RNA sequence: AGCUAAAUAUUGGCGAGAGACCGAUAGCGAACAAGUAGAGUGAUCGAAAGAUGAAAAGAACUUUGAAAAGAGAGUUAAAUAGUACGUGAAAUUGCUGAAAGGGAAGCAUUGGAAAUCAGUCUUACCUGGGUGAGAUCAGUAGUCUCUCGAGACUAUGCA
RNA sequence: UUUCAAUGGCCCGUCUAACACGGACCAAGGAGUCUAGCAUCUAUGCGAGUGUUUGGGUGAUGAAAACCCAUCCGCGA
RNA sequence: AAGAGCAUAGCUGUUGGGACCCGAAAGAUGGUGAACCAUCUAGUAGCUGGUUC
RNA sequence: UUGAGAAGCUCAGACGAGUAGGCAGGCGUGGAGGUUUGUGACGAAGCCUUGGGCGUGAGCCUGGGUCGAACAGCCUCUAGUGCAGAUCUUGGUGGAAGUAGC
RNA sequence: GCGAAACCACAGCCUGGGGGGCCAGGCAAAAUCAGC
RNA sequence: AAACUUUCAGCAACGGAUCUCUUGGCUCUCGCAUCGAUGAAGAACGCAGCGAAAUGCGAUACGUAAUGUGAAUUG
């Protein structure tokens, strides 16, 4: 499948995707743009707190009538909530995000979430497409001395 | 040009009577040219295609592969020759449809019917 | 079926059975393998996934690693000997360009010269031809001679000759990237880089690959830990220059796996023509011409 | 004669920037209610015959040679006596082989082919 | 288009094809046998009658006869 | 018989005319100026004189009223000499007492046909690149099989697989300088 | 016409349906028709109205081209390709053969798929195999000298159709059209038209001695500024 | 009190040949399952819907996942043709890159900054001697087609 | 091209100063057409004449085309 | 008061037809069920909106 | 001195808003005859474009990408030939909003 | 957790002068919620 | 500053226009005269090896006989 991201090279990256996911579109997005750019294993510890109401995810764009919480100020956002159905779907994807590097044979403890995408779907609600990119953090070699 | 008011020149009428012809018309539309060695001993430009003929393929990607016809598939307008088989992913082999107009007949499966067609249609045995 | 609505309902229900019994084939297989992991083995030793490298056309010129004398009798006495024998001639490169080249052809002509020390840059001026260049460049202690050949402000081809009579190779550059464009790039240094060359099974593979060994210095400085790669894969000659640093990586069995950081450039070649003798595009004898119709088979390789 | 243009910005139909149904090709407004028709100052201008260009340096490229669609190898032949007032513009659907033979002959007639470089990578 | 004629086309039974219409074949002579001999089939009626000696009408002809020479 | 064949072909339809935007051009092979003018069209003008090359050597073609009805024998021919001053003196001696407009054309189409041979000969003797065609079917195939063959090599992985093998085999001195102090002892453990 | 049984709505009828009693045919007086074949046959005798009409007759031996009477008994088409090459007319037939192209658009969904050119027209007198010999060469149309058609003597409206005449039908050109003062014998009350200008060439009276003796002293050409 | 062919009519029935007609919102309501699905108790009303590929070669096999699918792969010239299938416009949505935004943008004119594009400028031109080549040159011999000579030639010398 | 600066810039169409009325946007459809009659002007053909096509004759190569035309007749004189 | 007309075509106009598009309660005829349904009907403007380079 | 598409060429003056209206020249779309020894699987039409070019303008020509079988210029004939709008027809998609609400 | 719809030229600060927009002024910082 | 909004561009979605086709329509023309108590048109039901808005058929049921062609059918 032809993906939307310049990253996800064969070298140190792997991808999964999920299509025609019968959730809302304005609810998985704010989850998606929160988990974006983070490390992989931290995102797992992150989102399970959403599943036990230990951390709420901010609602930046589609902030319709979202009541203020005490923990939304960890990122500076006024409004946040605890969606449980959408983050259940992301856990299914991120298992495939692991289990694809587990078959490509990468290094798992330098693995960041590089590009998460959330799109619409052919209406039957407001279904969704999701594709995810997990990649190693592209480390840097120290320079040789002088010349 | 054609000078008969009882033949049709419209693409509509001709391209319908082809693709929806019955399986007796679909036989003489699948004919093959004879080889240059048979064209002079039977004096026949072309024969309708039987099963178990002895052909060679002139055109297509399967150029020059000789064989015998296994199943003359009158529905989809193509012969099916021996051991000219495109592979399949699963591990089995698939038959490649060679058009009946591309093959050249090298040895007929002569029978009483064909001979009684050969001896009258311009030639002999 | 001439209908469209029927045709994608008859197929939806047909797929949902083909998507059901495949699970029914694997569910009954799921219970006996954890009772008996020995049947797990055979299948794994039976149904290895088949890939293009494993389903090649059988070409008989795949030279095995067993040293046969007629090979080493040839290539120890060829014109690449000076860069392989005890003399160890440091090759002095000459990188010219196509006539009336542009700015976007010249910033790439500094990135290759970053890769190649013992390599000058001499922009082609006015009326001079490649066959007259080679004889005029061998008399001043030069070894090989590259020609970057742009068109319409993009570089598309690259020819290198071998002096004064050696084989001349006409690749075409593709998928061109500079050093600025790559994410997480690095600075190059004056250290002479190191070489790796992979997957040149064909005999012609060990004719080009020696003409790629012929551009690099025959013993490099290791302080820079810089590595240059020429990776043939499906007849594309990938060129990637990297800088490495060894660090522990538990996944690969030795535990020590380096981490690469690319420097640039990032180009990728085909192989079009090979001429023994200096490259004359019309007055030459062809060692190997690329057939653009016999490369349709993705399972046929010539490199 | 040095070529000159009385205008360089083309004309752009009124409110064809706001609405995506309204295209940018010019259409004279038809209502006397219009601000534009009465030519109120500050609104956009209009195509008039005033902006007509010089009757000798018309149809000329900025170089000075007018264009000419050559769609085969005997359409560049007519330009033999007109190589200092016409540029042989090759037509777009001409194949990338029939193109490379117009160039090699127009070059003998000294004719400027404007886009000889298409589909033609040189070696 | 028609209910009768939607029926045969959507079926698989060939139409009752009856080729029975070609012009320029002017009806051959029976009744008499001598005129069957001297008739030439391509030439029209009034060119056969007034070649082999007879009239098509004893009255006036209501048109301009052909003039070839 | 001349304004008849100009008010037919010059204004209604002629198969050689090319509707240009500032001019009109004539596709006739015996035109002296290339344009479809009155004093230029070879069909209306019924005494004409053109110069057109044929396989290296330039020719002069002339017609008259008294051969107009004989399209095979209509045009005669004179071969023009290589010396450019001889050819001008040979156009005049053949085109004598013809109007000054017509002889002006022939001498201008002699200057224009000599410059074509004096250029295409020098042009043929220079060494110039090869205009070779690009092909969309075979540059969309390369771009397709590139990325399928770039990711099918694990380009970065096979580099490091042998890079340690180049280390672990010991192509460098036992304690090299490209390695830190700690992990080399693991190679000693290896 | 559309079937007889709101044009802005979809599924609605089309605005003012086309109707079969549209005037499809058109009347033209017989003396303007008889004028056109008179004029379009004269164009077939002009060697320069044939080139501009798009014919490659630049090798033909004469205009009007009159082949002998024996051409009316040619039987096989290889006896017609024989004739058209000796008299160098076959370059027109090659212009028709080399130049069939698929019809641009939906003519080809409508039983016309192949456009091409118009080769010579062979005008015969007696049909003794001349029609059947030439009728399978591209371009060649065959018509009797008496029933000459305008759609073949000026196809597309452009005069100058290449006509190859037969001697037995060249003689009958004086009894079908007659003269300017004598009645055509194969037409009641036909006289060939005459001209509003007596000499068919008007820029060669102005330069005569009848005019340039009387005219006043000339001015210059395009004047100085 | 009565009969009777032919000339004449024919949006129907059994066939036929055409067309300056429409080209999937068009042309019949109906190019496909069409008076079908469906709506109304009933008389009746009554749609949407065409195109993978040349060939299904319709994706074997491995792995994650309860599933759906996903990823590696693999067929194809093309997967930038995967049955949500020819080309794939606009509205409209998400990501990435660069900008701008003190209770209004929008556009027009003149220019700054950033990005980027084109221009034939690549070279060409012109002028003597010497050396070699010949041709339209020969104080030269032949062929053919045309009309004495005008072209095409084959020799031989290249004065 | 994106943006900045300076200066200008009342939302389009229908109406009769503002209004009102229409306008969420995008795509494809969508409105002086055919026919008869009359009159003007122009073009052409013939001209004290003019008009073949109701028909007839003819047309082997779309034969519904083209071509030819008797006896009336219409308009004018 | 020494005839100027006839025929064909084009343009504009004018009337007549559905007559530039769309909208404006009606009535009739024949039926279905205890008002509805087709058809003439493409009912009706002095008028309201729209009428495309 | 060649500038004769006499429907061309050339010289000189004045003038330039424009409603109802009148006149004239052109641009573009689908089909038809003729023409371009017309273009096309070495890529036709279409489509997209921070590329270039022409015309006062309607429009046209072209480079790059995409794509896959047809298509255009010129002279005539022909019309179901041009959309910003009709509480316009059909289809698609937005803001209101994850609000109203169950 | 499911989830509309009405509506929609573009819109959103006040004073004075000829209304939201014009002229001259007061001023002018994001992003939101509850009464009103 | 990040976010948010707006604008530009690239990519991915949505969506099905454009282009190309065309076993369909529409129109004109030509030949012909043929339903039923010997049970018509229409309706219901059944019948296929695996059939599901379709076709054919009548318990001899996706048809038999007779003739002709001549070796297929197809998933």
């Amino acid at each position: 499948v032809r993906y939307s991201a310049s990253p996800a090279l064969e070298t140190k990256c792997a991808k999964a995707r999920g299509a025609y996911l019968r959730t809302h579109f304005k609810n998985s997005r704010e989850v998606a743009f929160t988990i974006n750019g983070m490390s992989l294993k931290k995102a797992f510890i992150f989102l399970d707190n959403v599943k036990e109401h230990k951390q709420a995810v901010p609602f930046r764009r589609f902030n319709g009538g979202v009541g203020r919480t005490a923990q939304g100020k960890e990122f500076g956002v006024t409004q946040a909530r605890w969606p449980v159905k959408s983050v259940k779907f992301f856990y299914d994807l991120l298992k495939n995000a692991e289990a694809n590097a587990e078959a490509k044979g990468l290094d798992m403890d330098k693995l960041i979430i590089k590009h998460v995408q959330v799109n619409a779907a052919p209406k039957q609600s407001s279904p969704s497409h999701i594709e995810i990119i997990v990649a190693e953090e592209e480390e840097a070699v120290p320079k040789a001395n002088d010349t | 040009m054609k000078f008969s008011r009882d033949v049709t020149s419209s693409r509509r009428k001709q391209r319908k009577a082809h693709f929806g012809a019955p399986s007796s018309v679909r036989r003489v539309l699948m004919s093959a040219p004879l080889s240059k060695e048979l064209r002079e001993q039977y004096k026949i430009r072309s024969l309708p295609v039987r099963r178990d003929d002895q052909i060679t393929v002139i055109r297509g990607s399967n150029k020059g592969r000789e064989g015998k016809i296994t199943s003359v598939y009158r529905k989809k307008f193509l012969l099916l020759i021996e051991r000219v088989t495109r592979e399949k992913a699963n591990g089995a082999s698939a038959p490649v449809g060679i058009d009946a107009s591309k093959v050249v007949i090298t040895k007929l499966h002569l029978d009483k019917d064909r001979k009684d067609l050969i001896v009258r249609k311009g030639g002999k045995v | 079926i001439k209908n469209k609505i029927v045709r994608q309902q008859q197929y939806m229900k047909a797929l949902h059975q083909k998507n059901k019994d495949k699970l029914e084939r694997r569910k009954e297989r799921a219970k006996e393998e954890e009772k008996d992991p020995e049947k797990k083995r055979l299948r794994l030793s039976e149904n290895i996934p088949a890939t293009i490298e494993s389903k090649r056309v059988y070409d008989e010129t795949i030279i095995e690693d067993k040293p046969d004398e007629e090979l080493q009798a040839e290539l120890k006495d060829d014109e690449f000997s000076a860069y392989f024998s005890e003399e160890r001639k440091v090759p002095k490169l000459l990188v010219t360009t196509s006539k009336r080249a542009s700015r976007k052809c010249y910033d790439f002509a500094s990135e290759l010269l970053d890769c190649f020390p013992n390599a000058e840059f001499r922009k082609r001026t006015g009326d001079i031809e490649v066959h007259e260049i080679a004889e005029a460049a061998a008399k001043r202690g030069y070894t090989d001679l590259l020609v970057l050949n742009e068109d319409r402000k993009k570089t598309n081809a690259l020819t290198l000759v071998h002096l004064p009579n050696g084989p001349s190779f006409y690749f075409t550059l593709s998928n061109l990237q500079t050093a600025k464009e790559i994410s997480n790039h690095g600075r190059s240094t004056g250290h002479i880089p190191e070489l790796i060359i992979n997957n040149f099974s064909t005999r012609l593979g060990m004719t080009v690959a020696r003409a790629f060994q012929s551009l690099f210095i025959q013993t490099p400085q290791i302080q820079g830990r810089q590595v240059v790669t020429i990776h043939c894969q499906r007849d594309f000659l990938f060129f990637r220059r990297h800088r490495y640093a060894f660090r522990e990586k538990s996944n690969m069995p030795d535990g020590i796996g380096t981490g690469l950081q690319e420097l640039g450039p990032r180009f990728t070649m085909r192989l079009r023509m090979v001429q023994k003798g200096v490259w004359d595009r019309k007055e030459g004898e062809v060692f190997f011409e690329s057939n653009a119709g016999e490369e349709s088979d993705r399972r046929k390789f010539w490199l | 004669v040095n070529i000159i243009k009385k205008r360089t910005k083309p004309f752009k139909r009124h409110q064809s920037d706001r609405f995506k149904r309204v295209g940018e090709s010019w259409r004279k407004p038809r209502g006397i209610d219009s601000c534009v028709r009465r030519r109120f100052r500050g609104t956009i201008s209009m195509p008039k015959i005033g902006y007509g260009n010089n009757k000798k340096t018309r149809y000329c490229m900025p170089n000075g040679l007018k264009a000419f669609l050559v769609r085969n190898v005997s359409d560049v032949e007519l330009l033999l006596m007109h190589n200092k007032t016409y540029a042989a513009e090759i037509a777009g659907n001409v194949s990338a082989r029939k193109r490379v033979e117009i160039v090699e002959k127009a070059r003998a007639l000294g004719v400027k082919v404007t886009n000889a470089g298409a589909k033609v990578r040189s070696q | 288009a028609n209910p009768r004629q939607r029926n045969k086309q959507r079926s698989g039974k060939p139409r009752l094809t009856r080729r029975n219409a070609n012009k320029k074949a002017k009806a051959k002579i029976y009744g008499n046998f001598v005129i069957q001999q001297n008739w030439d089939k391509h030439a029209t009626l009034r060119q056969n009658y007034a070649r082999l000696g007879l009239l098509a009408t004893p009255n006036y002809v209501t048109g301009g006869v052909e003039k070839l020479y | 018989q001349d304004e008849v064949i100009w008010q037919v072909v010059g204004h209604e339809f002629c198969s050689y005319r090319i509707k240009g935007e500032a001019q009109n051009f004539c596709r006739n092979e015996y035109n002296v100026t290339g344009l479809c003018n009155r004093q230029s069209c070879p069909l209306a003008n019924s005494r004409y004189a053109t110069v057109r090359e044929d396989n290296g050597k330039l020719y002069l073609y002339m017609k008259t009223i008294e051969r107009a009805h004989f399209p095979s024998k209509l045009w005669q021919r004179i071969k023009l000499s290589k010396n450019y001053a001889k050819a001008l003196e040979q156009i005049d001696q053949q085109l004598l007492y013809w109007p000054g407009r017509q002889i002006h054309r022939c001498k201008q189409r002699l200057t224009r046909l000599t410059q074509y041979l004096l250029k295409a000969r020098r042009l043929a003797l220079k060494h110039q690149p090869a205009l070779i065609p690009i092909k969309p079917k075979q540059a969309h195939r390369e771009a397709s099989r590139e990325r399928k063959a770039l990711i099918a090599a694990k380009l970065e992985k096979n580099i490091e697989k042998e890079l340690v093998k180049r280390l672990k085999s010991g192509v460098y001195g036992d304690q090299p300088l490209n390695v830190n102090e700690e992990i080399w002892n693991k190679v000693l453990a290896a | 016409a559309v079937s007889e049984k709101g044009n802005m709505c979809r599924s609605g009828r089309m605005f003012a349906p086309t109707k079969t009693w549209r005037k499809w045919h058109v009347k033209v007086n017989q003396n303007e028709k008889r004028y056109a074949i008179a004029s379009a046959v004269a164009a077939s005798g002009v060697p320069s109205l044939l080139l501009a009409r798009g014919h490659r007759i630049e090798e033909i031996p004469e205009v009007p081209l009159v082949v002998d009477d024996a051409v009316q008994s040619f039987q096989k088409t290889k006896e017609a390709v024989a004739l058209l090459k000796e008299i160098k007319a076959y370059r027109d037939v090659i212009k028709v053969a080399n130049s069939r192209k698929l019809r641009a658009g939906k003519g080809k969904l409508r039983n016309r798929r192949h456009v091409q050119r118009r080769g010579p027209l062979v005008v015969f007198n007696e049909d003794t195999g001349i029609v059947k010999a030439f009728r399978n060469i591209p371009g060649v149309e065959i018509v009797n000298v008496r029933r000459l058609n305008l759609l073949q003597l000026a196809p597309g409206g452009h005069l100058g159709r290449f006509v190859i005449w037969t001697k037995s039908a060249f003689g009958l050109l004086d009894s079908v059209f007659g003269s300017t003062t004598e009645v055509a014998q194969l037409k009641k009350n036909y006289f060939l038209p005459e001209n509003i200008i007596s000499n068919a060439d008007v820029t060669r009276l102005i330069n005569s001695d009848e005019i340039q003796s009387i005219v006043k002293a000339a001015g210059p050409s395009r004047v100085k500024r």
